[PDB]
């Protein structure tokens, strides 16, 4: 199990899984506030 | 005192059929190399040239066009078939220039007797600017 | 020698060892005629000087291609002779 | 008198073989 | 009315140019029946095109004369933003993973095999410096003021 | 002595060496001490070879490879068989196919790609596919989603299988280095077992399920009330009211009266009327005999059992006064040498591959796949780009035999010497070609340019001018088309229509197939083709006869197959090695692909593809212009890059935006690998110097060393990119241009 | 030196083609030539700076010529504008017909190249007026070069 969360540590996976969730993040944001040119809150 | 050993025209030469890689017009006009080496045992071996040759027991003798070549397959025989070898530049004049053991000794260990040629008493970046050789024939390594 | 066998090298003999060939050059006599051999001799003689034949042939190349490119006949040559057609008008009116 | 027919192939072939032949010999020569 | 450009809720072009996409969406809409999955798909489309301009209208763009939105960058506290508000957050975001970066490097600095800790990164440490990154500015700020942000070499 | 040799449990199933990166050889394994390791991670990867010394190891892990190779493989078909049951419109294609775009993937409703979702008819909006799946299926009898559905399972379970095989024959039972020189049994089962026993169920298939369920299809008959294909085994009287014959059963087959079999298996020729596409009784027959002849042609190799050839012996049989001992010792390089069996294997499938290509454009064999020209032109490209690229990865690995698995000391082939004896001949007569065939090919387009350009057209070479006529060609053309006539009596119709006749068939008022003609135009584009493969083959042949010495490095072998040069030496020894020879060679053959997919664009837009008035008439979709405007540069530039991009870029605000996108793209990626082609590692390098300078003031530099790319992974990367922009933009102008127009 | 080029002994005993290349690109790097001192170095810049205004004199002066002989500059003069400017005259044995035809612009009668460098618009501007005083400066511009 150590071996493979040391597999799960290296660059390729690791940079894969922030990646991906990175940009279900901006997906999400991108569906529930879309066509975002300004910044209106303040 | 080691005296280069002469080179013996009668030497025969491996067994090859014949390839297009060997000597051209330079071997005629200009110099040409020639490698001399004792196989103790009939085997085969590969040509610098291209394709593969059987070299016979006993006194073998091979022309090639460049130095590179003969240091090349000097090179395979040492390492692969121990075989203790000996190059020459011929001439179309006739002369023979003994080339590579220059003292009998190989050039990679040290022997005593051989003089430095090219050799700079000083860092590789102690070296003098150009602009302080400028309109003189010296070069900055010359020096 | 260099004719033994299974020998290529011989230090007395260069040209056979560096293959200093004649491959097809033939030493047979001429087959041409001798009047038509006298003929050709005497008739190729001034070309033989190989200074004054370029010369020659470069003098007498540039006449001629100045003399028929200048004297050429105005319906052999399209740049020679004109338009022969009137000129059209530019897209903005001649400008 | 027409002069481009004169010219134009004095500078476009005759001049050319003029000088590459003179470059020609001068490159390949030994002095 | 800055540069000479028509606020978007007050210009022509800008209800043209929703006009011309509404139209060609009908276009596409009327190839199919209303209460199938493709014609919810372009109904769903013309709302959110419509939820768009009325949105960059009442955001205060200002449009040009071809009826599209001109970003205006000098400061204006008007458009503040379109490129200050959010140059501020991308800086703020861009500090936070360079300060959390740089604070890994500093980290596995002093090892035996720092390469190690590259390619293959160690998770625990990075999370834990993960949040240090919130407070980039004042982090950046003192270390400037000790001398620690630079190297003298 | 052919028999199961195994060993159990060679390999441990651990992830220790999964937590390792680099495992595999010992220059790699010792930690990243800058950042070129890493590169190097990637490039000896699958080079097993490198790895260890020992045949056994290799071989095993060559056929674990092939089986996460065939999982990967299953995987994707599941794949489209899911996207062709959810996703996509085949049932409304089914019904329509001459006026509904096939179509099996969807966009989702994000930041608004869904502009993508286009109106491809059938009550569908979505990405119009040109793969050709949709004619796979109607051709294989399948009429519903649920059959697809069945299918992707199916193939999602034998790629779990593929993937639990691969683990199996490695990490538990793995064969030993004498199960796979057994060459005899294996191309034995390989050519009675799979190709032959294949070759026998798909004509089973055909013959049970795909005629009938096409028959209905073809009658008019709607989809879902056509009878199930097991309804069609269960029920004989079902098939035999289509075929007569099935009321027989197989005693004509057992009696061999075959002939009463002449209902469903039929020499007919030419194309269906009613699909466009080749008859499926004919498709039956065809694979009936190929699986006939490759079954008898599957007990030649020798055995356990005495019966049978010698691989070795027949080898050994042939040789010639001219080439001495002859084929003598290829049987001992073949079967200990991984690289010359790849090298031969994927020239073989390239030209194959290619040949499959022109053969599916000659002879649409599913319905309603000539007269979707958005899926012959796909196809054909696609095909043509993959047997270049097999092509080129032939000589690449050839290049690697003779550089590692080459030594005449033992295994040594008398024909290779001799090859290698007198390469300098082959490589200046194959420059010679070269240099004759780009100047009477290229210098005759030259020519046109010229002429035309100076108000000269009866000086080019036309139609309407000097006539180069392919008089061998027509000559061909002409008797393939008499071929039922005399050579061919058994035949009803020729086996294409691209070779002449009055025949014609067109579906839906599209053209399906024309008689082709052929003139000075087809000629000139010809010739360059073939200058074009003459000099791919020269720089192939070139690098894979010099890769191990020359007059330049006599010592080049023990530089290794890779290497970026051997300095500035001898004036300069840049790009000396085999691997730049390939390098160099994947430009020439991506140029050579380039303008044969041009040609066969422009030729089937001009003279083939088109459409069919109720009247009768023809017009093509560029008005036939190859013949008076290929013949020159400027209209090659004009009437069809100039002219046929225009759908490419005017494709934005609609469903075909994305090709215009892609367009751009691949002009950006292919401009883009110049940096890496042009340049060098050194500049890099003294850039990085000051970049890590200024990482280094703020304490922010990492403590693997930043590295220029290597010479030689700078070359690959710049021909990566290059091949990639200079394909893509070939694939998004294709598309484009044949979805909007076809 | 004994051999191309003169001015590089390492270059002149080249057995290669090379040589005939690299006597080219390094034919006006003075700096880098055999026995060579500064002043000789400082007076070959001048000489070689003369010999460029030379070269920068003929070709105006072969401009004012042409536009004079084959131009169009006296009718253009009249009408700036709706009047193409001539360069000078096309003289192509290769030219078809119509090549002749659609090349002949202007008032000329023959095939002309139109005029692009602006040199019509700058010489009417500071004076010159006919093709006598093209003649006169080409003629003043070759004595210029000669000077
Ligand atoms: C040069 C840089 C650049 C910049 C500055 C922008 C800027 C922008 N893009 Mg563009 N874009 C670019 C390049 C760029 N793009 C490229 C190269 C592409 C092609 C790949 C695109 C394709 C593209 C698309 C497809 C879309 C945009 C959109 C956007 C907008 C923001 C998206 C969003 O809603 O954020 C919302 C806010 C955030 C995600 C902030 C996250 C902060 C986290 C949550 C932390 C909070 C702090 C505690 C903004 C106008 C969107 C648009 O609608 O434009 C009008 C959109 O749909 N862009
Ligand atoms: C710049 C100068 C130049 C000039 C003046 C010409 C001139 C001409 N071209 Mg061209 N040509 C040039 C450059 C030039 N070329 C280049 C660079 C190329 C290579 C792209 C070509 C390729 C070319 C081709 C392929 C052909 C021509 C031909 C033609 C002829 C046009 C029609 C005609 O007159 O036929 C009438 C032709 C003749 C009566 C020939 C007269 C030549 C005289 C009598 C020969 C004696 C002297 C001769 C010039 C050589 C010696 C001089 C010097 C070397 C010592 C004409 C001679 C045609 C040709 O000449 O073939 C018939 C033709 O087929 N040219
Ligand atoms: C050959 C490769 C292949 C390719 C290229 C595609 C391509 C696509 N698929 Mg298909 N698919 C395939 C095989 C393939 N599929 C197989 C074998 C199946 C059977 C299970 C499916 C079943 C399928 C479904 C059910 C759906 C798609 C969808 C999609 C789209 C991507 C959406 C998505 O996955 O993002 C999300 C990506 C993530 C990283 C989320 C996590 C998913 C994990 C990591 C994936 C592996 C887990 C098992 C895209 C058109 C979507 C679609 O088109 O809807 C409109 C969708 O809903 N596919
Ligand atoms: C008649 C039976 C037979 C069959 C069908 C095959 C078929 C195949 N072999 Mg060959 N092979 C055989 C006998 C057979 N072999 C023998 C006796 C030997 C030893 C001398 C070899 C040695 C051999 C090697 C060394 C390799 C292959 C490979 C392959 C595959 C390449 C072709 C391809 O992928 O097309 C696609 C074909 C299919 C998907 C169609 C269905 C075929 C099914 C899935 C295969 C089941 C066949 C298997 C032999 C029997 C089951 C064993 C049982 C314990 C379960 C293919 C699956 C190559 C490979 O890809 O390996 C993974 C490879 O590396 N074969
Ligand atoms: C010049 C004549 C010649 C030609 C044109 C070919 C051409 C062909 N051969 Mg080769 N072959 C030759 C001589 C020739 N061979 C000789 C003399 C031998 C005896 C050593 C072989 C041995 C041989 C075998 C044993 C096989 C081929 C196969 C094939 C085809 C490969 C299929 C492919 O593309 O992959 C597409 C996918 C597959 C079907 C192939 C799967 C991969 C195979 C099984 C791996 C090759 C392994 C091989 C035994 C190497 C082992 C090394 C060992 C010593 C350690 C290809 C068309 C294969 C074939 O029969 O296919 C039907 C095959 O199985 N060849
Ligand atoms: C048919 C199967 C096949 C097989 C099994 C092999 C086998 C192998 N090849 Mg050969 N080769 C083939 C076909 C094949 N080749 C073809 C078709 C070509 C022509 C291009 C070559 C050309 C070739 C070269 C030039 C070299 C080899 C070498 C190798 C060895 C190591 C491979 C490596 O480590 O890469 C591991 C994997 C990678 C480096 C992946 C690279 C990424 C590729 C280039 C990108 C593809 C782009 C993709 C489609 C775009 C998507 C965008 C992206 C964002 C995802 C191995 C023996 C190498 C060798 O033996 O070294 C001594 C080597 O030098 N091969
Ligand atoms: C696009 C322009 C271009 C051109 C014209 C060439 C030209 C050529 N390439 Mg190069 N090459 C190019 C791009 C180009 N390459 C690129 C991008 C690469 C990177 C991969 C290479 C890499 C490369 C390789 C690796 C090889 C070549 C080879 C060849 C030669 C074979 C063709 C032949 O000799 O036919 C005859 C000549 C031509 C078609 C050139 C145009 C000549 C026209 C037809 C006539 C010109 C008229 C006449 C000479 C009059 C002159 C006028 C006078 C004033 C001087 C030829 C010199 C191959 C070779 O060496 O084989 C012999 C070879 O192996 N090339
Ligand atoms: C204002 C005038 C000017 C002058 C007087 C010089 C003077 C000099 N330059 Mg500079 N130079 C200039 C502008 C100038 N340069 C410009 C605009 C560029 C950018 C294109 C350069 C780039 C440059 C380079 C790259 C080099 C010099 C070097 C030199 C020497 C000339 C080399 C030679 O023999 O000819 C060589 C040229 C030809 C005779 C023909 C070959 C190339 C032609 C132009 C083909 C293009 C058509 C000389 C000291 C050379 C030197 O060795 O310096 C130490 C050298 O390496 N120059
Ligand atoms: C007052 C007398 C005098 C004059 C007239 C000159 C003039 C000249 N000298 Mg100098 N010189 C002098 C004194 C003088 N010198 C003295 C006393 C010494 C010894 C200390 C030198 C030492 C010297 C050396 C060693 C050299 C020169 C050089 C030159 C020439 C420079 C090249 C050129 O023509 O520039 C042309 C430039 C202009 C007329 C003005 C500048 C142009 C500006 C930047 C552009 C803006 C102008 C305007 C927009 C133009 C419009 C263009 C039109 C088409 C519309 C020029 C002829 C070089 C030489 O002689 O070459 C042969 C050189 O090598 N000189
Ligand atoms: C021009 C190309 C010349 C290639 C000559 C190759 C050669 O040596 O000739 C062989 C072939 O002779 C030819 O007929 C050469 C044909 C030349 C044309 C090749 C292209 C195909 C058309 C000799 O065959 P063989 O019967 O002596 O032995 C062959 C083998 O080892 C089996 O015994």
């Amino acid at each position: 199990m150590r071996d493979f969360k040391t597999y799960l540590s290296v660059a390729p996976v690791l940079s894969t899984l922030w990646f991906g969730s990175l940009a279900g993040l901006l997906i999400e944001i991108n569906r529930f506030f879309p066509d975002a040119l300004t910044f209106p809150f303040f | 005192g080691f005296t280069p050993p002469e080179l013996d025209p009668n030497t025969p030469s491996p067994i090859f059929a014949g390839s297009t890689g060997g000597l051209l017009r330079k071997a005629q006009v200009e110099e040409f190399y020639v490698i001399t080496w004792e196989s103790p045992k009939e085997q085969i071996f590969e040509m610098p040239t291209g394709g593969a040759a059987i070299m016979r027991e006993g006194p073998n003798l091979l022309k090639l066009a460049r130095k590179e070549q003969c240091l090349a397959l000097g090179t395979r025989l040492r390492s692969k078939y121990k075989i203790k070898y000996q190059f020459y530049r011929v001439f179309p004049s006739g002369e023979v220039q003994y080339l590579h053991p220059k003292d009998g000794v190989y050039p990679e260990k040290v022997n005593p007797g051989r003089q430095g040629v090219g050799l700079n008493m000083r860092s590789i970046g102690k070296n003098v600017s150009p602009i302080e050789v400028k309109f003189t024939g010296k070069q900055p390594y010359d020096l | 020698k260099y004719g033994d066998k299974s020998v290529y090298f011989d230090l007395e003999d260069i040209a056979n060892t560096t293959g200093q060939w004649d491959v097809y050059g033939s030493d047979a006599p001429s087959p041409y005629n001798s009047l038509q051999s006298k003929f050709f001799e005497t008739f190729a003689a001034p070309f033989t000087k190989r200074g004054l034949l370029l010369k020659f042939l470069i003098l007498g190349g540039g006449s001629l291609l100045t003399y028929v490119s200048a004297n050429a006949p105005q319906d052999v040559l399209p740049i020679t002779r004109g338009p022969q057609q009137p000129p059209k008008l530019g897209p903005r009116g001649k400008i | 008198m027409n002069f481009p027919s004169i010219f134009v192939p004095l500078v476009g072939l005759v001049f050319p073989a003029i000088a590459m032949a003179s470059l020609f010999l001068y490159v390949q020569k030994n002095k | 009315d800055i540069a000479g450009l028509t606020p978007c809720k007050e210009s022509k072009q800008f209800a043209k140019r929703e006009k011309q996409a509404l139209k060609k969406l009908q276009a596409s809409l009327k190839l199919y029946a209303d209460d199938s999955a493709p014609a919810l798909a372009i109904k769903a489309t013309m709302e959110k095109t419509k939820k768009r301009f009325d949105n960059y209208g009442k955001y205060g763009l200002l449009c040009g004369s071809d009826g599209l939105p001109h970003l205006i960058v000098s400061g204006d506290q008007r458009h503040w933003g379109e490129f200050i508000t959010p140059g501020i957050l991308f800086l703020y975001i861009a500090g936070w993973i360079g300060w959390v970066g740089r604070s890994y490097l500093i980290a596995i600095r002093d090892e035996k095999k720092p390469t190690q800790k590259e390619i293959i990164i160690d998770v625990p440490l990075a999370s834990s410096l993960l949040f240090r990154g919130f407070s980039w500015p004042v982090a950046a700020y003192r270390e400037l003021l000790n001398g620690e942000l630079v190297d003298n070499n | 002595e052919v028999k199961i040799l195994v060993d159990r449990d060679p390999v441990k199933t651990s992830f220790e060496a999964w937590a390792k990166p680099g495992h595999f050889s010992r220059t790699i394994a010792k930690g990243p001490e800058t950042t070129t390791w890493i590169w190097n991670l990637h490039a000896d990867a699958h080079d097993f070879d490198s790895h260890t010394s020992d045949l056994e190891e290799i071989s095993r892990k060559i056929f674990s490879a092939h089986f996460g190779q065939l999982s990967i493989i299953f995987l994707w078909l599941s794949g489209m068989y899911f996207h062709g049951a959810r996703f996509s419109n085949y049932e409304a294609w089914l019904s329509d196919p001459t006026h509904i775009g096939p179509s099996a993937q969807v966009v989702w409703p994000i930041v608004g790609q869904e502009i993508l979702n286009g109106d491809v008819g059938g009550g569908f909006r979505g990405i119009q596919i040109t793969s050709g799946f949709f004619q796979i299926w109607r051709a294989s009898g399948i009429t519903s989603e649920l059959q697809l559905y069945c299918t992707a399972i199916g193939a999602l379970v034998f790629a779990a299988l593929m993937l639990f095989a691969g683990w199996f024959h490695y990490h538990k039972a793995a064969p030993k280095l004498a199960w796979f020189q057994d060459v005899e049994s294996m191309l034995n089962h390989h050519l009675a077992g799979l190709l032959g026993l294949g070759s026998l169920s798909w004509a089973g298939h055909q013959i049970h399920v795909s005629l009938p369920i096409n028959q209905f299809l073809n009658a008019g008959v709607d989809p879902k009330e056509i009878p199930l294909p097991h309804e069609l085994i269960l029920n004989r009287d079902l098939l035999a009211q289509l075929y007569p014959s099935f009321a027989e059963g197989a005693t004509p087959f057992f009696t061999l009266n075959w002939s009463k079999y002449a209902d469903f298996l039929t020499f007919r020729g030419g194309l269906d009327p009613v699909t466009g596409g080749l008859w499926l009784t004919d498709t039956a027959h065809h694979h009936l005999a190929i699986a006939i002849l490759f079954l008898i042609a599957g007990h030649m190799y020798r055995t356990n059992w005495g019966i049978g050839h010698g691989l070795k012996d027949i080898l050994e049989a042939h040789k010639g006064p001219f080439t001495g001992q002859g084929h003598k010792g290829l049987y001992e390089i073949l079967t200990t040498s991984w690289h010359a069996q790849l090298a031969l294997n994927l020239a073989m499938l390239g030209s194959l591959t290619i040949v499959v290509a022109h053969h599916m454009y000659a002879m649409p064999p599913y319905p309603y796949l000539a007269t979707d020209y958005g899926t012959q032109l796909s196809l054909f490209t696609h095909h043509m780009w993959i047997g270049g690229f097999l092509i080129v990865g032939a000589a690449a690995h050839a290049a690697i035999f003779m550089v590692r698995d080459y030594d005449p000391t033992t295994r040594y082939n008398d024909l290779l010497d001799r090859v290698l004896r007198h390469r300098d001949a082959i490589i200046s007569h194959l420059n010679w070609a070269c240099i004759f065939l780009g100047f009477h090919s290229f210098g005759l387009y030259i020519h046109n340019d010229t002429m035309s350009a100076l108000g000269r057209p009866q000086d080019m070479f036309s139609d309407t001018a000097i006539q180069l006529q392919p008089v061998f060609a027509q000559w061909i053309q002409n008797t393939h088309a008499l071929a039922p006539s005399a050579t061919a009596p058994g035949a009803t119709a020729s086996t294409s229509l691209t070779w002449g006749g009055s025949d014609l068939v067109a579906v839906g008022g599209k053209v399906a197939l024309l008689p082709i003609p052929l003139g000075t135009a087809d000629f000139l584009v010809h010739h360059i083709h073939a200058f074009t493969i003459h000099v791919t083959v020269l720089i192939l042949l070139k690098g894979v006869l010099f890769a191990r010495s020359s007059r330049l490095i006599p010592d080049k072998a023990n530089l290794g197959f890779r290497f970026p040069c051997d300095g500035p030496g001898r004036g300069g020894t840049c790009q000396v090695s085999a691997w730049d020879h390939v390098f160099l060679g994947l430009f020439w053959m991506y140029n050579s692909i380039s303008v044969v997919i041009f040609h066969f664009s422009w030729k089937m837009q001009s003279d083939v593809w088109g459409s069919i008035s109720d009247q009768g008439v023809v017009t093509h979709i560029t008005g036939g212009n190859f013949a008076q405007s290929s013949i020159t540069i400027n209209g090659w530039l004009r009437d069809f890059l100039w002219a046929q991009a225009s759908q490419v870029i005017q494709s934005y605000g609609s469903s075909l935006s994305a090709y215009g996108l892609f367009f751009l793209g691949a002009h950006f990626v292919w401009a883009f690998s110049l940096m890496f082609l042009f340049s060098g590692r050194g500049y890099w390098q003294e850039l990085i110097e000051s970049i890590v300078w200024a990482h280094n003031k703020l304490k922010v530099a990492p403590a693997t060393q930043p590295r220029a790319l290597s010479i030689v992974q700078g070359r690959a990367v710049g021909v990566t990119h290059y091949l990639l922009g200079g394909i893509a933009t070939t694939w998004a102008f294709f598309l484009a241009r044949i979805i909007a127009v076809g | 030196a004994l051999r191309f080029p003169r001015f590089s002994q390492g270059l002149a005993q080249d057995p290669t083609t090379r040589r005939i290349w690299f006597g080219i690109a390094t034919a006006h790097d003075f700096e880098s030539h055999d026995d060579i001192t500064e002043e000789r170095l400082y007076q070959n810049i001048f000489a070689s700076h003369f010999g460029q205004l030379a070269i920068i004199f003929l070709w105006t002066s072969g401009n004012l010529f042409h536009v004079a002989w084959q131009g169009n500059f006296e009718s253009w003069v009249q009408d700036p504008l709706h009047v193409r400017p001539i360069a000078h005259a096309i003289w192509d044995p290769h030219f078809g017909q119509p090549a002749v035809e659609a090349f002949t612009r202007g008032g000329a009668l023959g095939p002309v190249n139109i005029a692009y460098s602006g040199v019509y618009q700058w010489w009417y501007t500071i004076g010159l007026r006919t093709n006598e005083d093209l003649y006169t400066g080409a003629l003043f511009l070759l004595f210029l070069s000669v000077i």
